[PDB]
Protein backbone atom coordinates (compact mmCIF):
# COMPACT_ATOMS: atom_id res chain seq x y z
CA UNK A 1 0.00 0.00 0.00
CA UNK A 2 2.96 2.44 -1.28
CA UNK A 3 0.18 5.42 -2.21
CA UNK A 4 -2.27 5.72 0.77
CA UNK A 5 0.65 5.83 3.42
CA UNK A 6 1.03 9.86 2.54
CA UNK A 7 -2.09 11.38 2.60
CA UNK A 8 -1.58 13.92 -0.58
CA UNK A 9 -5.27 16.19 -0.43
CA UNK A 10 -5.20 20.19 -0.94
CA UNK A 11 -5.71 21.61 2.32
CA UNK A 12 -5.85 24.55 0.43
CA UNK A 13 -9.95 24.84 0.20
CA UNK A 14 -10.48 28.16 2.25
CA UNK A 15 -11.22 31.42 0.69
CA UNK A 16 -10.85 35.38 2.63
CA UNK A 17 -13.00 37.86 1.10
CA UNK A 18 -10.79 41.43 1.22
CA UNK A 19 -14.18 42.64 0.82
CA UNK A 20 -15.19 46.02 2.95
CA UNK A 21 -12.46 48.17 2.70
CA UNK A 22 -14.98 51.31 1.82
CA UNK A 23 -12.04 54.31 1.86
CA UNK A 24 -13.97 57.17 2.53
CA UNK A 25 -13.45 61.00 0.09
CA UNK A 26 -13.86 64.16 2.47
CA UNK A 27 -15.83 66.47 0.24
CA UNK A 28 -13.98 69.64 2.23
CA UNK A 29 -15.72 73.03 0.66
CA UNK A 30 -12.30 73.90 -0.99
CA UNK A 31 -13.62 77.79 -0.54
CA UNK A 32 -12.47 80.41 2.11
CA UNK A 33 -14.68 82.49 3.80
CA UNK A 34 -17.74 83.89 1.46
CA UNK A 35 -16.41 85.10 -1.88
CA UNK A 36 -12.17 84.97 -2.01
CA UNK A 37 -11.99 85.84 1.33
CA UNK A 38 -13.29 88.13 4.35
CA UNK A 39 -10.83 85.95 6.42
CA UNK A 40 -7.60 83.76 6.21
CA UNK A 41 -6.23 82.77 9.40
CA UNK A 42 -8.57 81.05 10.69
CA UNK A 43 -9.01 77.86 7.89
CA UNK A 44 -7.06 75.27 10.17
CA UNK A 45 -3.82 74.68 9.68
CA UNK A 46 -3.71 71.21 10.37
CA UNK A 47 -4.78 68.59 7.89
CA UNK A 48 -1.02 67.32 7.46
CA UNK A 49 -2.25 65.77 10.94
CA UNK A 50 -4.71 63.72 9.53
CA UNK A 51 -2.28 62.51 6.59
CA UNK A 52 0.20 61.85 9.60
CA UNK A 53 -2.92 60.09 11.04
CA UNK A 54 -2.80 58.04 7.89
CA UNK A 55 0.46 56.67 8.46
CA UNK A 56 -0.37 56.20 12.15
CA UNK A 57 -2.64 53.87 10.90
CA UNK A 58 -0.29 52.58 8.27
CA UNK A 59 2.31 51.44 11.16
CA UNK A 60 -0.56 50.38 13.38
CA UNK A 61 -1.66 48.08 10.61
CA UNK A 62 1.89 46.92 10.45
CA UNK A 63 2.02 47.13 14.24
CA UNK A 64 -1.37 44.80 15.04
CA UNK A 65 -0.73 42.09 12.18
CA UNK A 66 2.79 41.29 13.50
CA UNK A 67 1.49 41.24 17.26
CA UNK A 68 -0.76 38.73 15.41
CA UNK A 69 2.25 37.45 13.45
CA UNK A 70 4.39 36.46 16.54
CA UNK A 71 1.00 35.46 17.22
CA UNK A 72 0.65 32.79 14.54
CA UNK A 73 4.14 31.53 14.77
CA UNK A 74 4.05 30.89 18.51
CA UNK A 75 1.59 28.73 17.50
CA UNK A 76 2.96 27.38 14.96
CA UNK A 77 6.31 26.58 16.40
CA UNK A 78 3.89 24.88 19.20
CA UNK A 79 2.09 22.53 16.02
CA UNK A 80 5.86 22.48 15.13
CA UNK A 81 6.83 21.21 18.84
CA UNK A 82 3.71 18.54 17.45
CA UNK A 83 5.52 17.87 13.71
CA UNK A 84 9.18 17.54 15.99
CA UNK A 85 7.35 14.44 18.28
CA UNK A 86 5.51 13.34 14.57
CA UNK A 87 9.15 12.95 13.35
CA UNK A 88 10.93 11.78 16.70
CA UNK A 89 8.25 9.42 16.65
CA UNK A 90 7.94 8.56 13.54
CA UNK A 91 12.04 7.68 13.89
CA UNK A 92 11.08 5.67 16.89
CA UNK A 93 8.21 3.78 14.95
CA UNK A 94 10.46 3.07 11.93
CA UNK A 95 13.29 1.81 14.57
CA UNK B 1 -30.22 80.07 -15.94
CA UNK B 2 -29.92 76.34 -15.81
CA UNK B 3 -27.70 74.32 -13.18
CA UNK B 4 -24.90 71.77 -15.17
CA UNK B 5 -25.42 69.70 -12.80
CA UNK B 6 -22.93 66.59 -13.63
CA UNK B 7 -24.51 64.60 -10.67
CA UNK B 8 -23.72 61.64 -8.94
CA UNK B 9 -27.29 60.21 -11.03
CA UNK B 10 -30.32 59.39 -8.92
CA UNK B 11 -29.88 55.72 -9.77
CA UNK B 12 -25.98 55.07 -8.20
CA UNK B 13 -25.52 57.98 -5.63
CA UNK B 14 -27.63 56.77 -2.73
CA UNK B 15 -27.17 52.98 -3.73
CA UNK B 16 -23.27 52.04 -3.81
CA UNK B 17 -22.35 51.27 -7.19
CA UNK B 18 -19.71 49.14 -8.53
CA UNK B 19 -20.11 49.15 -5.57
CA UNK B 20 -20.67 47.30 -2.79
CA UNK B 21 -24.62 47.24 -3.12
CA UNK B 22 -23.32 45.50 -6.69
CA UNK B 23 -22.38 43.06 -3.85
CA UNK B 24 -19.06 41.24 -4.50
CA UNK B 25 -20.73 38.52 -2.40
CA UNK B 26 -17.31 36.17 -2.84
CA UNK B 27 -16.33 34.17 0.52
CA UNK B 28 -13.93 32.37 -1.43
CA UNK B 29 -14.86 28.59 -0.14
CA UNK B 30 -12.54 26.43 -2.31
CA UNK B 31 -14.51 23.52 -3.63
CA UNK B 32 -12.27 20.58 -1.87
CA UNK B 33 -12.68 17.30 -3.95
CA UNK B 34 -12.02 15.07 -1.46
CA UNK B 35 -9.91 12.73 -3.63
CA UNK B 36 -10.00 9.05 -1.61
CA UNK B 37 -7.63 5.98 -2.99
CA UNK B 38 -10.84 3.86 -2.73
CA UNK B 39 -12.50 1.77 -5.63
CA UNK B 40 -15.83 0.36 -4.21
CA UNK C 1 16.48 3.09 23.74
CA UNK C 2 13.21 2.95 21.91
CA UNK C 3 11.61 3.97 25.44
CA UNK C 4 14.77 7.05 25.51
CA UNK C 5 12.90 8.41 22.08
CA UNK C 6 9.68 7.90 23.00
CA UNK C 7 10.04 9.88 26.79
CA UNK C 8 11.86 12.74 24.93
CA UNK C 9 8.79 14.58 24.59
CA UNK C 10 9.80 16.74 27.49
CA UNK C 11 10.93 20.13 26.94
CA UNK C 12 10.34 23.94 26.11
CA UNK C 13 9.70 25.98 22.88
CA UNK C 14 12.81 27.37 21.12
CA UNK C 15 14.09 31.00 20.52
CA UNK D 1 8.19 1.07 30.02
CA UNK D 2 11.24 2.22 31.82
CA UNK D 3 12.50 4.40 28.75
CA UNK D 4 8.65 5.62 28.61
CA UNK D 5 9.41 6.32 32.36
CA UNK D 6 12.03 8.67 31.75
CA UNK D 7 9.84 9.81 29.35
CA UNK D 8 6.89 10.18 31.80
CA UNK D 9 9.03 11.92 34.34
CA UNK D 10 11.17 14.26 32.05
CA UNK D 11 6.75 15.42 30.76
CA UNK D 12 6.45 16.31 34.81
CA UNK D 13 9.79 17.81 34.92
CA UNK D 14 9.16 19.66 31.65
CA UNK D 15 5.92 20.61 33.24
CA UNK D 16 7.08 22.51 36.66
CA UNK D 17 9.52 24.62 34.30
CA UNK D 18 7.25 24.67 31.47
CA UNK D 19 4.56 26.48 34.17
CA UNK D 20 7.04 28.94 35.17
CA UNK D 21 9.28 29.84 31.66
CA UNK D 22 6.87 29.42 28.83
CA UNK D 23 4.25 30.49 32.27
CA UNK D 24 6.44 33.87 31.94
CA UNK D 25 6.03 34.25 28.91
CA UNK D 26 2.31 33.25 29.68
CA UNK D 27 1.82 36.84 29.86
CA UNK D 28 2.63 36.65 26.10
CA UNK D 29 1.87 32.98 25.88
CA UNK D 30 1.01 29.66 29.57
CA UNK D 31 1.71 26.32 30.48
CA UNK D 32 0.83 22.56 31.12
CA UNK D 33 2.77 18.87 30.53
CA UNK D 34 1.07 15.81 31.64
CA UNK D 35 2.14 12.86 32.64
CA UNK D 36 2.60 8.54 30.62
CA UNK D 37 3.76 6.91 28.19
CA UNK D 38 3.71 3.59 29.82
CA UNK D 39 3.82 0.37 27.91
CA UNK E 1 -11.26 1.07 -4.68
CA UNK E 2 -8.28 4.41 -5.19
CA UNK E 3 -10.99 7.45 -4.43
CA UNK E 4 -9.03 10.76 -5.09
CA UNK E 5 -12.06 13.31 -4.59
CA UNK E 6 -11.75 16.22 -7.35
CA UNK E 7 -9.77 19.65 -6.32
CA UNK E 8 -11.58 22.91 -4.84
CA UNK E 9 -11.87 25.33 -8.91
CA UNK E 10 -13.86 27.94 -8.89
CA UNK E 11 -13.86 31.36 -10.56
CA UNK E 12 -11.21 33.12 -8.47
CA UNK E 13 -10.69 35.39 -11.51
CA UNK E 14 -14.25 36.79 -9.79
CA UNK E 15 -14.06 40.03 -7.39
CA UNK E 16 -11.04 41.96 -8.88
CA UNK E 17 -13.17 44.51 -7.82
CA UNK E 18 -16.62 43.87 -7.02
CA UNK E 19 -18.46 46.14 -9.46
CA UNK E 20 -19.85 49.43 -8.45
CA UNK E 21 -21.72 49.98 -12.37
CA UNK E 22 -24.68 47.96 -10.01
CA UNK E 23 -22.61 48.27 -6.53
CA UNK E 24 -24.43 46.08 -3.50
CA UNK E 25 -27.65 47.08 -2.38
CA UNK E 26 -27.09 44.79 0.62
CA UNK E 27 -30.56 43.68 1.93
CA UNK E 28 -29.74 42.21 5.02
CA UNK E 29 -31.69 40.96 7.79
CA UNK E 30 -30.92 37.66 9.30
CA UNK E 31 -33.31 35.01 11.71
CA UNK E 32 -32.80 32.38 8.87
CA UNK E 33 -33.19 28.49 7.85
CA UNK E 34 -32.57 26.65 10.51
CA UNK E 35 -34.11 24.01 8.60
CA UNK E 36 -30.75 22.49 8.93
CA UNK E 37 -31.32 21.60 12.18
CA UNK E 38 -34.68 20.45 11.36
CA UNK E 39 -32.78 17.99 8.81
CA UNK E 40 -30.14 17.14 11.00
CA UNK E 41 -33.42 15.61 13.23
CA UNK E 42 -34.16 13.91 10.09
CA UNK E 43 -30.88 12.52 9.69
CA UNK E 44 -31.55 11.58 13.43
CA UNK E 45 -34.81 10.49 12.84
CA UNK E 46 -33.50 7.65 10.42
CA UNK E 47 -30.76 7.34 13.09
CA UNK E 48 -33.60 6.01 15.50
CA UNK E 49 -34.45 3.61 12.81
CA UNK E 50 -30.64 2.59 12.00
CA UNK E 51 -29.88 2.21 16.44
CA UNK E 52 -33.44 0.29 16.56
CA UNK F 1 -22.95 -0.10 -11.50
CA UNK F 2 -25.72 2.26 -11.82
CA UNK F 3 -24.00 4.68 -8.62
CA UNK F 4 -24.70 8.14 -10.90
CA UNK F 5 -23.86 10.91 -8.14
CA UNK F 6 -25.74 14.07 -9.95
CA UNK F 7 -23.16 17.04 -9.50
CA UNK F 8 -25.31 20.14 -8.69
CA UNK F 9 -24.03 23.47 -10.49
CA UNK F 10 -25.95 26.11 -8.69
CA UNK F 11 -25.28 29.75 -10.27
CA UNK F 12 -23.16 30.49 -7.55
CA UNK F 13 -23.65 34.37 -8.29
CA UNK F 14 -26.10 36.54 -6.87
CA UNK F 15 -28.86 38.71 -8.30
CA UNK F 16 -26.90 40.27 -11.36
CA UNK F 17 -23.45 41.64 -11.31
CA UNK F 18 -22.12 41.86 -7.45
CA UNK F 19 -25.62 42.46 -6.32
CA UNK F 20 -28.39 44.33 -6.11
CA UNK F 21 -30.50 41.78 -3.71
CA UNK F 22 -28.80 40.02 -0.70
CA UNK F 23 -31.60 38.75 1.75
CA UNK F 24 -33.05 36.42 -0.25
CA UNK F 25 -30.74 34.04 -1.56
CA UNK F 26 -32.04 30.81 0.29
CA UNK F 27 -30.11 30.14 3.42
CA UNK F 28 -31.32 26.35 3.33
CA UNK F 29 -28.75 23.88 1.41
CA UNK F 30 -27.24 22.50 4.93
CA UNK F 31 -30.60 20.89 4.95
CA UNK F 32 -29.62 18.98 1.63
CA UNK F 33 -26.38 18.06 3.06
CA UNK F 34 -28.37 16.78 6.73
CA UNK F 35 -30.56 15.06 4.29
CA UNK F 36 -27.58 13.39 2.40
CA UNK F 37 -26.50 12.45 5.52
CA UNK F 38 -30.55 11.18 6.10
CA UNK F 39 -30.12 8.74 3.32
CA UNK F 40 -26.70 7.85 4.54
CA UNK F 41 -28.36 6.78 7.75
CA UNK F 42 -31.42 5.65 5.91
CA UNK F 43 -29.30 3.16 3.97
CA UNK F 44 -27.89 2.08 7.76
CA UNK F 45 -31.46 1.55 8.71
CA UNK F 46 -32.87 -0.30 4.97
CA UNK F 47 -29.94 -2.97 5.04
CA UNK G 1 -20.00 79.89 -7.92
CA UNK G 2 -20.16 76.13 -6.81
CA UNK G 3 -20.03 73.81 -10.10
CA UNK G 4 -21.40 69.87 -9.63
CA UNK G 5 -18.97 68.77 -11.99
CA UNK G 6 -17.28 65.37 -12.27
CA UNK G 7 -16.55 64.82 -8.52
CA UNK G 8 -19.55 62.86 -7.19
CA UNK G 9 -19.25 60.46 -10.48
CA UNK G 10 -22.12 60.31 -12.70
CA UNK G 11 -23.68 56.80 -13.88
CA UNK G 12 -24.11 57.42 -16.99
CA UNK G 13 -23.08 53.86 -17.64
CA UNK G 14 -20.92 50.82 -15.99
CA UNK G 15 -24.14 49.37 -14.53
CA UNK G 16 -25.06 47.73 -16.61
CA UNK G 17 -24.98 44.55 -14.29
CA UNK G 18 -24.29 41.76 -17.05
CA UNK G 19 -24.43 39.01 -14.15
CA UNK G 20 -28.28 39.42 -13.83
CA UNK G 21 -28.41 36.07 -16.10
CA UNK G 22 -24.56 35.30 -17.14
CA UNK G 23 -23.93 31.97 -14.70
CA UNK G 24 -24.99 28.96 -16.94
CA UNK G 25 -27.60 26.18 -15.07
CA UNK G 26 -26.30 24.09 -18.04
CA UNK G 27 -22.50 23.62 -16.17
CA UNK G 28 -22.03 20.18 -16.53
CA UNK G 29 -22.52 18.14 -13.30
CA UNK G 30 -19.52 15.73 -13.52
CA UNK G 31 -20.66 12.80 -11.85
CA UNK G 32 -17.78 11.28 -9.92
CA UNK G 33 -18.61 7.62 -8.89
CA UNK G 34 -16.24 4.96 -7.58
CA UNK G 35 -16.68 2.20 -9.90
CA UNK G 36 -17.90 -1.22 -8.48
CA UNK H 1 3.39 0.46 18.67
CA UNK H 2 1.30 0.68 22.15
CA UNK H 3 4.33 3.28 23.14
CA UNK H 4 4.09 4.98 20.50
CA UNK H 5 0.34 5.58 20.57
CA UNK H 6 0.61 6.65 24.21
CA UNK H 7 3.38 8.50 23.50
CA UNK H 8 1.48 10.43 20.95
CA UNK H 9 -1.58 10.76 23.22
CA UNK H 10 0.93 12.02 25.69
CA UNK H 11 2.52 14.45 23.68
CA UNK H 12 -1.23 15.55 23.21
CA UNK H 13 -1.45 15.72 26.79
CA UNK H 14 1.70 18.50 26.48
CA UNK H 15 -0.03 20.09 23.86
CA UNK H 16 -3.21 21.38 25.12
CA UNK H 17 -0.72 22.84 27.44
CA UNK H 18 1.63 24.01 24.56
CA UNK H 19 -1.89 25.23 23.08
CA UNK H 20 -1.85 27.27 26.00
CA UNK H 21 1.79 27.87 26.41
CA UNK H 22 1.56 30.45 23.02
CA UNK H 23 -2.31 30.01 22.22
CA UNK H 24 -0.77 27.82 19.80
CA UNK H 25 -0.89 23.90 19.04
CA UNK H 26 -4.31 22.41 19.44
CA UNK H 27 -3.83 18.75 18.85
CA UNK H 28 -5.08 17.99 22.66
CA UNK H 29 -5.45 14.37 24.71
CA UNK H 30 -5.77 12.11 21.95
CA UNK H 31 -4.16 8.56 20.94
CA UNK H 32 -4.72 6.74 24.52
CA UNK H 33 -3.35 3.41 24.20
CA UNK H 34 -4.05 0.88 27.25
CA UNK I 1 0.93 1.23 -5.54
CA UNK I 2 3.10 4.26 -6.00
CA UNK I 3 2.75 7.91 -4.20
CA UNK I 4 2.19 11.01 -6.02
CA UNK I 5 2.44 14.22 -4.54
CA UNK I 6 0.06 15.77 -7.76
CA UNK I 7 -2.76 15.86 -5.06
CA UNK I 8 -0.90 17.36 -2.66
CA UNK I 9 0.17 20.41 -4.86
CA UNK I 10 -2.94 22.88 -5.94
CA UNK I 11 -2.34 26.02 -8.36
CA UNK I 12 -1.28 28.83 -6.57
CA UNK I 13 -2.72 31.40 -8.56
CA UNK I 14 -1.53 35.14 -8.58
CA UNK I 15 -4.29 37.65 -8.67
CA UNK I 16 -3.23 40.86 -10.04
CA UNK I 17 -4.55 44.51 -8.73
CA UNK I 18 -4.21 47.32 -11.70
CA UNK I 19 -4.66 50.24 -9.54
CA UNK I 20 -5.15 53.67 -11.15
CA UNK I 21 -5.49 56.19 -9.10
CA UNK I 22 -8.18 59.26 -9.67
CA UNK I 23 -6.54 62.42 -11.93
CA UNK I 24 -6.69 65.78 -10.31
CA UNK I 25 -9.52 67.80 -11.08
CA UNK I 26 -10.69 70.81 -9.12
CA UNK I 27 -12.20 74.25 -9.82
CA UNK I 28 -9.54 75.96 -12.59
CA UNK I 29 -12.31 77.67 -13.27
CA UNK I 30 -12.64 80.08 -10.35
CA UNK I 31 -10.24 83.24 -10.06
CA UNK I 32 -11.04 84.34 -13.35
CA UNK I 33 -10.09 87.00 -11.21
CA UNK I 34 -10.22 87.15 -6.78
CA UNK I 35 -13.39 89.07 -6.74
CA UNK I 36 -13.34 92.31 -5.35
CA UNK I 37 -17.19 92.85 -4.48
CA UNK I 38 -15.93 91.48 -1.45
CA UNK I 39 -11.74 91.74 -1.50
CA UNK I 40 -9.09 90.09 0.70
CA UNK I 41 -9.29 90.97 3.91
CA UNK I 42 -6.37 89.42 4.61
CA UNK I 43 -5.63 88.21 8.22
CA UNK I 44 -2.26 87.39 8.71
CA UNK I 45 0.04 85.79 11.63
CA UNK I 46 0.93 82.66 11.54
CA UNK I 47 3.36 79.94 14.25
CA UNK I 48 0.55 77.66 13.56
CA UNK I 49 -0.11 73.55 13.35
CA UNK I 50 2.74 72.10 13.77
CA UNK I 51 -0.11 69.34 15.40
CA UNK I 52 1.48 67.88 11.90
CA UNK I 53 4.76 67.23 13.39
CA UNK I 54 3.22 66.05 16.64
CA UNK I 55 1.06 63.25 15.01
CA UNK I 56 4.34 62.66 12.77
CA UNK I 57 5.45 61.65 16.45
CA UNK I 58 2.07 59.35 16.78
CA UNK I 59 2.69 58.27 13.53
CA UNK I 60 6.49 57.25 15.12
CA UNK I 61 4.80 55.62 18.50
CA UNK I 62 2.75 52.90 16.03
CA UNK I 63 6.43 52.46 14.71
CA UNK I 64 7.87 51.90 17.69
CA UNK I 65 5.23 49.11 18.14
CA UNK I 66 5.83 47.96 14.75
CA UNK I 67 9.61 48.24 15.41
CA UNK I 68 9.20 45.80 18.33
CA UNK I 69 7.00 43.52 17.35
CA UNK I 70 9.12 42.67 13.60
CA UNK I 71 12.23 42.20 16.38
CA UNK I 72 9.51 39.70 18.03
CA UNK I 73 8.41 38.18 14.49
CA UNK I 74 11.71 37.67 13.35
CA UNK I 75 12.26 35.73 16.43
CA UNK I 76 8.95 33.86 15.52
CA UNK I 77 10.33 33.73 12.14
CA UNK I 78 13.51 32.11 14.00
CA UNK I 79 11.25 29.56 14.86
CA UNK I 80 9.83 28.77 11.81
CA UNK I 81 12.86 28.20 10.07
CA UNK I 82 14.14 26.41 12.83
CA UNK I 83 10.89 24.32 11.95
CA UNK I 84 12.77 24.49 8.47
CA UNK I 85 16.02 23.23 9.39
CA UNK I 86 14.47 20.60 11.92
CA UNK I 87 12.63 19.26 9.16
CA UNK I 88 15.98 19.22 6.59
CA UNK I 89 17.33 17.39 8.95
CA UNK I 90 15.08 14.87 10.02
CA UNK I 91 13.27 14.82 6.71
CA UNK I 92 17.16 13.46 5.96
CA UNK I 93 17.02 11.53 9.70
CA UNK I 94 14.02 9.74 8.63
CA UNK I 95 15.49 8.74 5.10
CA UNK I 96 18.83 7.96 6.94
CA UNK I 97 17.24 5.75 9.65
CA UNK I 98 14.91 3.48 6.86
CA UNK I 99 18.21 3.06 5.26
CA UNK I 100 20.81 2.29 7.16
CA UNK J 1 -18.53 37.18 -16.93
CA UNK J 2 -18.85 33.80 -16.79
CA UNK J 3 -16.20 31.04 -17.56
CA UNK J 4 -16.64 27.82 -19.45
CA UNK J 5 -13.64 26.66 -17.76
CA UNK J 6 -12.96 22.65 -16.32
CA UNK J 7 -16.64 22.35 -14.65
CA UNK J 8 -17.73 20.34 -17.09
CA UNK J 9 -14.66 18.33 -18.17
CA UNK J 10 -13.55 17.76 -21.33
CA UNK J 11 -12.39 14.78 -23.35
CA UNK J 12 -9.58 16.00 -25.01
CA UNK J 13 -8.42 12.00 -24.21
CA UNK J 14 -9.12 9.33 -22.20
CA UNK J 15 -11.76 7.66 -24.73
CA UNK J 16 -9.71 6.18 -26.07
CA UNK J 17 -11.79 3.01 -26.16
CA UNK J 18 -8.54 0.23 -26.02
CA UNK J 19 -10.79 -2.86 -25.52
CA UNK J 20 -12.41 -2.53 -29.03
Amino acid sequence: LGSALRPSTSRSLYASSPGGVYATRSSAVRLRSSVPGVRLLQDSVDFSLADAINTEFKNTRTNEKVELQELNDRFANYIDKVRFLEQQNKILLAE
Amino acid sequence: MSTRSVSSSSYRRMFGGPGTASRPSSSRSYVTTSTRTYSL
Amino acid sequence: LQAQIQEQHVQIDVD
Amino acid sequence: QDLLNVKMALDIEIATYRKLLEGEESRISLPLPNFSSLN
